[PDB]
C-alpha cells in the first residue's frame, strides 16, 4: 500500500517496481502545484523511518540541548534519555521519535534494530515585535519557531552507550520491608 | 409520521446495492445543472470562494454510482459488515482504486463513507420520529 | 580503454552552483510564466525532477 | 483581559493555524 514509485532509485539493487505516471490533472493551478511537491517528497526516505515536525515554539539553541544527547544512539536508549530530561523541548523530541518509529513499521522495518542516524533543525517563520526601553529607545521582541527532522535506519553505526535501570519505589501490597527480622543484628 | 418511521427502519440496514439504487433514484429526480460562473471578476477577493454547489451535488452522486460498480459482491458484503473498519483499511481501498484505473483511494473511501453516513442518519431520524 | 569507460561527472563546488544552473532555472520560470502549468513543456520538467529526487535515496 | 469582541473570530483562526503539526 506504499505510494507509487515513478523512477529508479540510486541503490545498487532495485527493490521496487516503477509505475506509470498519472495522465489526469487537478482542477486548479494552486492544487496542481501543491500536489507536484507532495509527489516529489514521496520518492525519498524509502526503507527508513522519517518524521518532520513543523512550527515548534522553541529556538535552535534550546532544541540542541536535547538533540545532542540522542545522536547515534539505539532507539531504545535514545527514547529513555528524552523522557528523563526536565525540559520543555524534550517533550517535542519524544513525540518525533514515536512518530518516526510508527512510520518505519508501516514500511516494514524491525523496531528492535533502529538507530538514530540523522537529526537536525531548520528555521521557521518568526513573530516580530518591539519593547520600549529607557529614554525613548526601543528594542526587539521576537518569538522563534523551528522544524525538527529525525531519520531512523536499520543496522547503522551506533554508539555503545547503555544506561543502568533500577526499579522505582515499591508502594502498596508489593512492599514487604515490614517483614524484616531485626533480631539477628544483636548477635556476634 | 409512521411512513417516515418505516422508511428509516429499512434504510438503516440497507446494503451497498441498495445505496446504488438510492443514488440512481436521487439522480432520476434531479435536473442536471449547467456550470455557473463566479459572480465576480478574477481579481476580486471572493472569486476563489465561489462554490458551484448544484454542480457538485450532481457530480458526487454520479461518482458514487460509478465507484460502487467496480466494487465486487464480496467487497460489498465486507463493507456493509465492517463500517468504520472498512474505511480505515487502506489495502482494501487501494485495491478498489487500482482495479478502477482512474478514481483514487480518497474518492473510493469517501463513497463508502457516504454509504455509512446515510445509514447512520436514518438511525438518528428514526429515534426522532419513533419517540 | 575508451571515453565511455573512464568518463566521470565533476562535482560543482557549493559556491559555484548558482552559476552552473542559472540557465536551467531561468527556463523553468520562462515556461511556467508564459505557457502555464497545464502544458506539455511543464510536464516534461516535472518528470525530470522526479528522476533527480529518486536518485537521492542511496 | 480586554480583547475586542469585533475580532474574536480572527483570534480563533490564528490560534488554530499556529499549532505544531507533522508534514503529510
Ligand atoms: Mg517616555
Amino acid at each position: 500500500s506504499r505510494p507509487p514509485l515513478y523512477a529508479r532509485s540510486g541503490k545498487f539493487r532495485e527493490s521496487e517496481e516503477v509505475q506509470p505516471y498519472r495522465t489526469w490533472y487537478w482542477y486548479d493551478a494552486e492544487t496542481e502545484s501543491e500536489e507536484r511537491r507532495k509527489e516529489l517528497r514521496q520518492q525519498l526516505y524509502r526503507d527508513s523511518g522519517m518524521s518532520y515536525y513543523l512550527n515548534i515554539p522553541q529556538s535552535m539553541k534550546k532544541l540542541e540541548r536535547v538533540v545532542r544527547v540522542i545522536r547515534n544512539l539505539a532507539y531504545d536508549e535514545a527514547w529513555k534519555q528524552a523522557c528523563v530530561l526536565p525540559l520543555k523541548a524534550a517533550g517535542f523530541v519524544k513525540e518525533g521519535l514515536e512518530h518516526a518509529r510508527k512510520d518505519a513499521e508501516e514500511k516494514g522495518l524491525d523496531p528492535k534494530k533502529l538507530v538514530v542516524s540523522t537529526v537536525y533543525t531548520a528555521k521557521g517563520k518568526y513573530l516580530r515585535g518591539f519593547q520600549p526601553m529607557g529614554k525613548g529607545f526601543a528594542g526587539r521582541k521576537t518569538t522563534r519557531k523551528t522544524h525538527l527532522r529525525i531519520v531512523l535506519r536499520e543496522n547503522a553505526s551506533v554508539l555503545p552507550f547503555a544506561a543502568q535501570v533500577v526499579s522505582p519505589s515499591r508502594v502498596g501490597g508489593a512492599s514487604q520491608k515490614h517483614l524484616r527480622d531485626i533480631s539477628v543484628r544483636y548477635t556476634v | 409520521r409512521d411512513e417516515i418511521i418505516k422508511l428509516l427502519e429499512s434504510r438503516k440496514d440497507m446494503d451497498v446495492n441498495g445505496y446504488v439504487m438510492y443514488c440512481r433514484e436521487e439522480l432520476g429526480k434531479l435536473t442536471v445543472p449547467r456550470p455557473r460562473a463566479p459572480p465576480v471578476s478574477p481579481k476580486h477577493e471572493d472569486y476563489k470562494t465561489f462554490v458551484d454547489e448544484e454542480r457538485v451535488t450532481y457530480m458526487r452522486m454520479k461518482q458514487h454510482e460509478k465507484i460502487s460498480l467496480f466494487l465486487t459482491e464480496e467487497e460489498k458484503n465486507t463493507v456493509t459488515t465492517k463500517g468504520k473498519d472498512i474505511l480505515d483499511d487502506k489495502r482494501f481501498i487501494q485495491t478498489i482504486a487500482s482495479r478502477t484505473g482512474f478514481y483514487i483511494a480518497e474518492e473510493v473511501r469517501d463513497c463508502l463513507s457516504e454509504f455509512f453516513n446515510f445509514r447512520d442518519s436514518s438511525r438518528r431520524l428514526l429515534t426522532y420520529y419513533a419517540d | 580503454e575508451g571515453y565511455v569507460l573512464h568518463e566521470k561527472k565533476p562535482v560543482v563546488p557549493r559556491a559555484l552552483r548558482s552559476f552552473a544552473f542559472k540557465s536551467q532555472d531561468e527556463h523553468k520560470s520562462f515556461v511556467l510564466a508564459r505557457l502555464g502549468i497545464f502544458s506539455e513543456e511543464a510536464k516534461k520538467i516535472h518528470l525530470n525532477e522526479l528522476r533527480t529526487f529518486a536518485k537521492r535515496d542511496r | 483581559k480586554f480583547q475586542s469582541r469585533a475580532e474574536k473570530k480572527y483570534r480563533i483562526m490564528d490560534e488554530k493555524v499556529g499549532k505544531p503539526r507533522f508534514q503529510a
